[PDB]
């Protein structure tokens, strides 16, 4: 089934989501951004993830004009946002009660929405009590600015601490968790996350399934022009690909070319259906810069019946990084 | 460490730190995979529908670090079937019977 | 006593209610719909039940234009709605927090009401925690969109589970229960619902007292034209009447013609006053397609003093389906 | 001191209040109603009690137009309302969640106010759970329609039941109690009320200090014209004065003429300062039909230092109705 | 670091704040008030403290017109207000539920703000229960009128009583405390406040670091013209300086001239960096009447690395008032 | 099955699973028609204003499956009037007195 | 009658109906004027900072109707100073000492 | 005085007034600087993950004013290691052993 619950919650999301990081409001134009969402919404995707830090808030503006113009029912979409960085002032960062209420009210005027569905705490805040965060997240849900809330990049101890404050004070616990999960990042979603799911009912909405485009295999001959590694201010991704740990990963991706050739799929379709192979991962946030990439990545749903137990055993011998509990 | 685990034994609530129960990793209260099936998520506690006066001697086994003894009002047939449930081992059962004289 | 409480709650409803299933917005016109509510409101009926699934939302529009046209006080009416189905999207079904808040806000714009008296979970949702449903039902009551909430077709374990979450988290328990109760459906309201009434204080608002028109006796000579069994998309009711279990029921209704002849009543008036014969049933949702049927069914209150203990014993020997505790 | 707290609460009310029953919107004109409130507000009275049942809602309209015309600050006034009767419909009576929320919102549009201070439950409701009343009274306080709530004519067991529900469910307990207290009605405010005040902190705001004008002594020569006993629909007050229990009371009031002559006071000033002689009574709701009566009754504060212990012993020998604990 | 948390809370305030007492709306003009806030906001100060009692409410009007004129983001400012005195009426004083909700709603229309950050109870109220204050402070936070709340001049038993009620009833505890702290007032912030900070997490936002201008040393030759001691209605400050206990303090300030000469600083810069020398004090509310004073006092952050342990030992021998625990 | 019944004996809470009390259908805690009159709906619990130390032996009768015994601090006159209230039968009363020796 | 009174003895909570305590009108728990000074209005309970195991025998004095006896773990000097506080009378004190043998 | 301090001993809650614990200023519960490290801010209580039946005799030491005695079910090795934790002194330890006979 293509639609699946988000944690134990009643929120039904699609198994592939679309993210507005880098591309929307940055890399690609507003007209291509209108075309990618129409291609995604007509394929059954209802999950559209953005943040206030993306493109200094311009990524929510592009998403906001697409939902107004298209005239898509708000009931059929699941819009999620992330609140940690609001700007340059010291009171415009963190998960304080001031910034969660202001930063979500500021994002709802750029998105031109009455509410988002899941507001995410984009990273943990060591300078804030967990009572203040859980009371402020409960506040914007009871005011009707959000339906659910989740956490992004939080240690499973921080998620279990936020859960125990919500039961103590009769607040609302988080439903979700965004964690990085691709073939080269497996420790949190295969070991830490599964324990949380069966205990308290927190699902994972994993982001970057292609590791910012590395696992697509396009970087094997160096840095191609007009890809994300050649964009301005992304030297950290060029230093990641060209380093000796990043040159070793491309030697593994050529070994994955043979497994993707045995199936009908490609290597981006393999690397996404590998992320959906378990019941713990509730969704996958794609990234797409044009219509050929998004049509390719939505073709990874039909590759998910093709993965048997034996191909999962075969890929993990090539990767060589399976975590131990 | 700091985290406290609430264990509910038929309506009687015992609260202890997590680093106390994790001192003995092979028991039912020390292994998180074993005690996972007793967790009440709506109340954030472990519910055991078991004997009530037996568990104060089971709780003080973890706090003192291995010094368990039978309570005076709990018989030997009742309390020995509680050590087998809480899985305190074949090793701390033999130290129990010698104190007992069995 | 024509007006009776709804459960243990303070909400005083009439013993007969008007339903908008099939007729309103579907079968009969807007002008007849205006005439049936004026006939009902002038006979003391204040209970008007609708849903968002009825006529794809057009049944709430017809009801909404009558209250504005007649200028009825909102204080004198008890308007109830049901929120389970909203449309084709996967996020537009269920009892999630997203759909209870959206679907009730969408129904309050078709009804053109500030708020509704009782909001009803139209069926149980297995893919949603009971905490999420009870928190979302409490939310729309504290925002002022509803006063009370009830459940429809929920087993008595699901009602007792929803009650124990509301006491755990200091939420609002349901007051009501809609269950099908006629002469050929007796198991829930005589066995399961009475136990719940004395324990936690949940009343029953029973629907379909004539079993979609079967117990009126009109189907004894086949399928008459312009009745509900001949409407488009109601083959399930024609398959129910013409089947061999449904042909046996018409043989019982001819035996009930003699009991309705001993009293002054008819068979629809007998079949409604039989549903009101106990203190557990708090109301009965009628259905009426014209003004002769509604004037006939409101005449069933007079038949309620005529039912002695002996006629109740006589009907149950004809029916032959009395449940055992 | 002229201003005193209302129970244990922080609400500072004056020791004399003005009530809109009968005189406002009924007996006297709108121009005299404007003159009595200016005379009361310039003497330090801030307590102005009304209800929705008074004059079929016309008494709140008169009060509402005076606050807008005089331009009084809402901060300097304490406006209280009572919400038990709304009209002829069965859903327009009682202390249900529908009528409290619905009723209060109707009174705030006649008073033209954003909030009242204390909403009173005008009488107890046997057909409503106490949970539903305390949750609905808490609801209109958290929405900001009221600041406090109190009860009128509730048995001290009903007040203690409403207190124990508010501590159970973390709701808001009542602060006040309106009870009839004059020289001929002493049982509730001298025995039942004092116990409540020291236990849970509920004060008394006593109404009718002159027993609808009887204790003023004007009815000793029969029924004078243009007094309240000669008004339309007040035969219950004429039957009370002319009966043999009511003729005996006038024989006691002639004996109180000598005690009021020993002081400088009159008999209405004596009968009000007798009601303020204890610390349990937090306020007294006057009634005045013209400017000579209101100027006379505000002169009863000066008589309150004149009452020693010995005059209190002397009046109680004339009254002969002191309650026993 | 210049920005520091307020208690344990997530609210990041600057170590120097600007207060609108006397200088704003009173002593200095609106044009100088616009110039002082631009000088403060460009030096990193985000804390701007006002009250409703200051200048009969005119001090909030001046502050309110500057934020609208300069076009400052509300997110970058921390606006705090104090609610105890609203006016002449008896219901316009105290910490009752009526005055906290009215007085903050009245201050938000003079400040022209949608919310303040920290509302302060300006002094304790003996005629109000602590439940009523903590419920009313929680109410204006959940309505969104304030983010945090604190207390001013509340003993540490009253702060610990307030904290206990908030855990009992699941309310919101205060985050802050304004206490007077200069070289001649040390008992509360060095003894009582530190205990509170480590137990429950309440920080101090200390006001009057120069003791209304005394510790600046300007009053050593009598009363200079156009200083605060010569203003109308400030005879209590002239009686404080010219008295024999106040003449002795000026003899200590001449001994502090030598210590301020050993450093590069002046005596106002010494007296402020002495207040910031501990981790318990979360902020210091300055007062400035012109641009030379404010530029001088913001230069006290540079003197804070210059204070060693030995200079702190040297000043306390000159002061001779170190409290004992 | 998973439903838990909270039984309050004069302020002492005793949470139990519903399938434990329903093991013995003819007692006061096993028959839902009998224990209906003790339900507190505002607290979602069964309130018994009865003896407090007697009920831990009455609760462990249902958990162990029929093994009741008198607590050491509860006398024979007090505890025998509790077995008659909780309606544990004419059959489990005779097994009680023989252990007792009465 | 129906109303229940929560009595808190140093953190241990006992709940009993009001018509149980009102069976004996001259004691501290039976007279509402005497127990008025122990009421905690923020918690809706009577708080006694007194001995904890003594009160279960004091509570069962009211429930059984006059049958009090000393608990086995509470000494005679401790428990006799509790009967004088709870004011169970000069009459039920003499029935206590004769059972005791004092 | 009026202020009440909730002390939580492994899930068992004892509530006492502050002027009871402040009667003995050199113990762990009497000195606010010593018991500061055991305060649970979220629950407004002092949490001790210690022995549960020992503390009722430690609590009644403060209420009676210096009369402590060992509970009957708590052994001498367990209870003597609790007097050293709660810091009841070298003076009230000698009065304990003489009653004990040690
Ligand atoms: N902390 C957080 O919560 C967090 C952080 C980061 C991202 N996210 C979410 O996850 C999403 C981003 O995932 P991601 O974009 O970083 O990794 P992907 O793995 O999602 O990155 C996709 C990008 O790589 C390239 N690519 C994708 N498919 C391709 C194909 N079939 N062939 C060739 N190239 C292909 C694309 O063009 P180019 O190579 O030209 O760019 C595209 O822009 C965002 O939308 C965001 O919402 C969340
Ligand atoms: N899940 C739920 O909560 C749920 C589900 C269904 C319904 N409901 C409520 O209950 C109501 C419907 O009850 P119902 O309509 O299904 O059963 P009824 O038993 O309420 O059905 C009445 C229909 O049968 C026929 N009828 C009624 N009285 C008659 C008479 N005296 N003589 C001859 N024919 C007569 C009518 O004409 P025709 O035979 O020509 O049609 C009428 O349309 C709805 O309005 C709805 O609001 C709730
Ligand atoms: N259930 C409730 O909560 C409740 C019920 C009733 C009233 N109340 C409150 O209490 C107030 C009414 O008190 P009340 O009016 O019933 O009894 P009073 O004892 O308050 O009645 C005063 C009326 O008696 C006559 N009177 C007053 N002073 C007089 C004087 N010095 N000399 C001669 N005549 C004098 C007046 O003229 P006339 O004789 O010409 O009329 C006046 O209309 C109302 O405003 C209402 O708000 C509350
Ligand atoms: N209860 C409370 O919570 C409370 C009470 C009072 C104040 N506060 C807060 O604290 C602030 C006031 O502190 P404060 O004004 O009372 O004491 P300061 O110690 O803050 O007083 C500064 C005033 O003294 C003089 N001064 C300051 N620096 C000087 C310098 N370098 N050289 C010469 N003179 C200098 C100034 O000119 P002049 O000498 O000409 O006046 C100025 O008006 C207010 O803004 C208020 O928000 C709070």
């Amino acid at each position: 089934q293509f639609y699946r619950n988000l944690g134990k919650s009643g929120l039904r999301v699609s198994c592939l989501g679309l993210g507005t990081w880098v591309t929307f409001g940055g890399q690609i134009t507003d007209e291509m951004a209108e075309h990618l969402m129409t291609l995604a919404y007509d394929n059954g995707i209802n999950l559209f993830d953005t943040a206030e830090v993306y493109a200094a808030g311009k990524a929510e503006v592009v998403l906001g004009n697409i939902i107004k113009k298209k005239g898509w029912r708000r009931s059929s979409l699941v819009i999620t946002t992330k609140i940690f960085w609001g700007g340059k002032a010291e009171t415009e960062r963190g998960l304080s009660r001031k910034h969660i209420i202001e930063g979500l009210k500021a994002s709802l005027e750029r998105l031109q929405l009455e509410y988002v569905d899941v507001v995410f705490a984009n990273r943990p805040d060591p300078n804030t009590p967990m009572e203040e965060t859980v009371r402020a997240m409960t506040h914007v849900i009871n005011q009707g600015m959000a339906m659910y809330w989740g956490t992004s990049r939080w240690s499973s101890m921080e998620i279990m601490e936020a859960y125990s404050v919500a039961r103590q004070f009769n607040l609302i616990p988080p439903i979700c968790e965004q964690a990085e999960y691709h073939m080269f990042q497996r420790e949190k979603v295969e070991v830490q996350l599964p324990e949380l799911f069966h205990k308290i009912g927190v699902g994972a909405m994993t982001w970057s399934p292609l590791a910012c485009g590395i696992v697509s295999g396009k970087y094997d001959s160096g840095i191609p022009p007009y890809s994300r590694a050649s964009l301005k201010g992304y030297q950290w991704l060029k230093d990641k690909i060209l380093s000796e740990e990043g040159r070793r990963q491309q030697a593994k991706l050529k070994e994955l070319q043979a497994i993707a050739e045995r199936l009908g799929c490609t290597l981006p379709q393999l690397a996404i259906a590998w992320c959906l192979r378990n019941e713990g991962v509730s969704s996958v946030l794609l990234g797409a810069s044009n219509a050929e990439q998004l049509m390719e990545n939505i073709g990874a749903i039909q590759v998910l019946p093709k993965l048997s137990s034996s191909i999962v055993h075969e890929i993990d011998s090539i990767l060589g990084n399976k975590p131990y509990s | 460490c700091c985290e406290r685990v609430v264990i509910n034994i038929s309506g009687l609530r015992f609260e202890t730190q997590l680093k106390t129960l994790a001192q003995f990793p092979e028991t039912l209260l020390g292994d998180p995979k074993k005690r996972m099936r007793y967790f009440d998520p709506l109340r954030n506690e472990y519910f055991f529908d078991r004997n009530r006066p037996s568990f104060d001697a089971i709780l003080y086994y973890y706090q003192s670090g291995g010094r368990l003894r039978r309570p005076v009002n709990v018989p030997l047939d009742i309390f020995s079937e509680e050590i087998r449930f809480y899985e305190l081992g074949e090793e701390a059962m033999e130290m129990f019977r010698e104190d007992e004289g069995y």
